[PDB]
């Protein structure tokens, strides 16, 4: 009778054959998608007339409406596109990082993260300017050079699968240059989701709660390790696993810059290496659930 | 005789990992398209079945409790 | 029964190497993924003082540029228009679709509001601020060359020498030498509209301010930016109106307002007073040129 | 999140 179960044990071969139709699948998207991109993506910012030192002087100006500007906030400084929030908060806001839709990968390594990568904005259509914006990560040096030009304001906003907001406002906020790993600091916090940058996440005790603090932090992106968890496996890196380009510390209480799994909630046994990457701010929806919008505006504060 | 126990007990956690590896991957590939939404003309439009995934892993977790006869 | 764990133990395998494979293409997918989408607009690299300046200096092709006159705190973005005879136009107001809103007010007409196309296919008003630092430079004249079309597809220019905006203390007050000719009529020299012997004196244009209906400057007793929707030289009220409101089709009357306002974009000596043109386009360039 |  002892063969009445490896028989039963059929319900190998039921599964091993619909992992090998899955296969099937997944193997003709990636064919598709791949012939899909022998085309790209195109728009067609025509540039508005107002410019400025950075969105706080345009809404000043008169540029009212929020969408793609050209600033320069330096007479040394190639002007460079940027997406202005002139509505958030009487305005003024110039958008360092926005996640919105999966449209843009943010595992990338040291330079690109110097760079900037993403879509600064699209068309509205119909419109001939890009009103929307797009999902960004404006360059390192961009957004450290923007800090170091005196007193800066940080607004942190995100929104999950279901409606509800929550802020997070830092007074008072800086990037060190490259010689210095951007080295963020920020002080002066108000907002409704959470201090996690400064407190780590506000959900564990002990030192596993101070060991997630940015706050000071260096910034880090998978091929270049600048995180405070210190290991010689080159497999133990926050920015290995957790996915993004960030001021970790072993590791982190907020991840921006992390995997979007869409629809919000999400589990171990679906990241990667198992860690919780993806669009987490810890002290407001947890761990296992990516925000579906999260973004990084900053001001003068004057 | 009981020769034959292993073999299945070997694929038995053989299979959970790939199911699992797989479960993964799935889902890294959804990522990965939607990422091409920003860079390409169009971006496949997909849906992950989860559900049958956890329904295969629940049922062969049960599997997983057979015996040798002890 | 010891067949079950052939197949399986193959098909578990194989199907095991395909995962291999799988996530190795997939990692090829992820590299193409990585541009952003390719914008249009883009800016050329040679500047100057204006566009006749980048033109003297090489450039060819109209389109977008920076441009630094000798007496401004930053240079700014213009669209320069050039043709092939190395003349260096450089627009500061265009209207071909009714895109944008010209309501604006101070600040807005004097910093500049609108969109600046590598195409020239955007409306648009550059800055009275920049206007004024173009025209009134290191002493050298600037003529004014005003560019309609009607619905029909006729066009007509009036030129203007010795252009100069103001600065904003006397208010960005308009002033010209005098008409250099145009199909179009000088209407910037008032219009005998009828509707009272001295409509021509009261009409004139050179030697106006600039007005917003927040900011009233004309000769007339109530707000003549206020009422038409607009910012413009304003007299009592006007000749020559380009930043009217757009109207379709270009024909409309006093029913087109509760007020019975001939606002929108006129010219008389070349339209009558109710209608408005299609496209038009104000650009400047050294007198000392064509 | 953290590491142990
Ligand atoms: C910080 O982390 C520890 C991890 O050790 C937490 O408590 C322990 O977690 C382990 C998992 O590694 C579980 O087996 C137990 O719940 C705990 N066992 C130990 C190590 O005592 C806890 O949240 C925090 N404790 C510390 C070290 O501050
Ligand atoms: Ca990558
Ligand atoms: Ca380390
Ligand atoms: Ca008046």
């Amino acid at each position: 009778v002892n063969s009445n179960i490896p028989t039963n044990l059929r319900v190998l071969r039921s599964i091993l054959e619909n992992l090998r139709s899955k296969i099937q699948k997944l193997e003709s998207d990636v064919s598709a998608q791949m012939e899909y991109c022998r085309t790209p993506c195109t728009v067609s910012c025509n540039i508005p007339v107002v410019s400025g030192k950075e969105c706080e002087e345009i809404i000043r100006k008169g540029g009212e409406t929020s969408e793609m500007y050209l600033i320069q906030p330096d007479s040394s400084v190639k002007p460079y596109r940027v997406y202005c929030d002139m509505n958030t908060e009487n305005g003024g806001w110039t958008v360092i990082q926005n996640r919105q839709d999966g449209s843009v990968d943010f595992g990338r390594k040291w330079d690109p993260y110097k760079q900037g990568f993403g879509n600064v904005a699209t068309n509205t259509d119909g419109k001939n300017y890009c009103g929307l914006p797009g999902e960004y990560w404006l360059g390192n040096d961009k957004i450290s050079q923007l800090t170091r030009m005196g007193p800066t304001e940080l607004l942190i906003e995100m929104e999950d699968w279901k409606g509800d907001k929550v802020k997070a406002h830092y007074g008072g906020f800086t990037v060190q240059n490259e010689a210095n790993k951007y080295q963020i600091s920020v002080n002066k916090y108000r907002g409704t989701a959470g201090n996690a940058l400064m407190d780590g996440a506000s959900q564990l005790m002990g030192e596993n709660r101070t060991m997630t603090i940015h706050n000071g932090m260096f910034f880090s992106t998978y091929d270049r390790d600048n995180d405070g968890w210190l290991t010689s496996d080159p497999r133990k890196q926050c920015s290995k696993e957790d996915g993004g380009g960030w001021w970790y510390n072993r590791c982190h209480a907020a991840n921006p810059n992390g995997r979007y799994y869409w629809g919000g909630q999400y589990t171990w046994d679906m990241a990667k290496h198992g860690t919780d990457d993806g669009v987490v701010w810890m002290n407001w929806k947890g761990s296992w659930y990516s925000m579906r919008k999260m973004s990084m505006k900053i001001r003068p504060f004057f | 005789v009981i020769e034959k126990v292993q073999h299945i007990q070997l694929l038995q956690k053989n299979v959970r990992a790939q199911l699992v590896d797989m479960k993964r991957l799935e889902v890294d590939i959804d990522i990965k398209i939607r990422s091409c939404r920003g860079s390409c003309s169009r971006a496949l439009a997909r849906e992950v079945d989860l559900k049958d995934y956890e329904d295969q892993q629940k049922q062969l977790e049960q599997v997983i409790a057979k015996d040798l006869l002890p | 029964h010891d067949s079950s764990i052939r197949y399986l133990q193959e098909i578990y395998n194989s199907n095991n190497q395909k995962i291999v494979n799988l996530k190795e293409k997939v990692a090829q997918l992820e590299a193409q993924c990585q541009e952003p989408c390719k914008d249009t607009v883009q800016i050329h690299d040679i500047t100057g003082k204006d566009c006749q300046d980048i033109a003297n200096k090489g450039a060819k092709q109209s389109g977008l540029y920076f441009i630094k006159p000798l007496k401004a705190n930053q240079q700014f973005l213009v669209y320069c228009e050039i043709d092939g005879s190395g003349n260096g136009w450089t627009v500061f107001q265009k209207r071909l679709d009714g895109s944008v809103d010209f309501k604006k007010n101070w600040i807005q007409y004097k910093e500049g509001f609108g969109h600046l196309s590598p195409t020239g296919t955007t409306e648009f008003w550059l800055g009275n601020e920049k206007i004024h630092l173009i025209s009134t430079q290191s002493a050298i004249p600037y003529a004014l060359r005003v560019e309609l079309e009607d619905w029909n597809g006729r066009t007509s220019t009036a030129d203007y020498a010795m252009f100069k905006v103001g600065p904003e203390a006397d208010k960005y007050r308009l002033t010209y030498a005098y008409f250099a000719g145009g199909d179009a009529g000088d209407a910037f020299d008032g219009f005998d509209f009828g509707d009272d012997p001295s409509d021509k004196f009261f009409t004139s244009h050179n030697g106006m301010q600039f007005s917003t209906w927040d900011n009233d400057n004309d000769k007339f007793e109530g707000n003549c930016a206020e009422q038409d929707g607009s910012g413009w030289w304003m007299n009592k009220c006007h000749a020559g109106h380009l930043n009217g409101v757009y109207y379709q089709g270009g024909t409309y009357s006093k029913a087109s307002t509760p007020n019975g306002y001939d606002n929108g974009i006129i010219w008389a000596t070349w339209k009558t007073r109710w209608y408005s043109m299609k496209k038009t386009t104000m650009k400047i360039i050294p007198f000392n040129r064509l | 999140a953290h590491r142990p």
